[PDB]
């Protein structure tokens, strides 16, 4: 068939396999072709992608990929993964790689939020008086009384 | 860089052993 | 207590829930401060009551749609709504277990619009590095449904 | 009704229970 529409059904195997990995990397049947391979492709190499797990997860962690710099790795990561050769192994692995890369990308969002939602807490009891409240009950120490 | 080269080398390690498995 | 002092270690109190409580929920060694301490008391003490608030608020949280960049006045405006009618120490904790959900249905949409931009590089470095070619010759994505 | 509302509310049994039975 035609590259054409290979790149068309990719969008769907790629979230197919997104999802079908995750729920076995937590943890019926698929309502078209393209959703089953995306599915066959997650769950037989999931013993191989486990034996993979720390080792991908530290270097990643290394790369400290955002979403403002995801591009222009994942474009030089790809390409050196098929300069050698390609096959259906190494296709599989870039499905694994923007799998992981969005995962990888969003801990870095998550842990940098959490700081933003913690500047919202602490600005709130602020301006609000529960921190004097908690202030003129003992301050936070005092919370470790509650459970007895 | 090294890092990028060094991820890229464990997907291709990461394929073919994929590859050699089932294709 | 003097409420500067209280709102300089709310920001060590909720980082400390927002640890313990997750890996409490992970998976279901002691702090090295105080305020630590109490972020970890204040989280295992109601584990059950979060857990019979979990399917409500799970699917509330997905109503109100938080992103990154209108979490802040959805955050005042159910804080202050919270504290409206009394403050207890009930109510405190109720406010930090809601900055864990917040940042946590924040990052959801998040990766899920991420994984769409992801799904892009995919399909666009396939599309124009030969990979789709590849596979359209060798039998469409159909064909991987014979590996394994 | 608003989900807004319906939120804060929540919190406050949250809150209420947790500090009936713990304070």
């Amino acid at each position: 068939m035609s590259e054409e529409q290979v790149a068309q059904d990719t969008e769907e195997v790629f979230r197919s396999y997104v999802f079908y990995r995750h729920q076995q990397e937590q943890e019926l049947q698929p309502s078209s072709t393209m959703g089953q391979v995306g599915r066959q492709l997650a769950i037989i190499g999931d013993d191989i992608n486990r034996r993979y797990d720390s080792e991908f997860q530290t270097m990643l962690q290394h790369l400290q990929p955002t979403a403002e710099n995801a591009y222009e790795y994942f474009t030089k990561i790809a390409t050196s993964l098929f300069e050698s050769g390609i096959n259906w192994g190494r296709v599989v692995a870039l499905l694994g790689f923007g799998y992981r890369l969005a995962l990888h990308v969003y801990q870095h969002g998550l842990t940098g939020f959490l700081g933003q939602v913690t500047r919202f807490v602490v600005d709130f009891m602020l301006h609000h008086s529960i921190a004097r409240w908690i202030a003129q009950r003992g301050g936070w120490v005092a919370a470790l009384n509650l459970g007895n | 860089s090294r890092i990028i080269s060094r991820i890229a080398q464990e997907l291709r390690r990461x394929g073919d052993e994929f590859n050699a498995t089932y294709a």
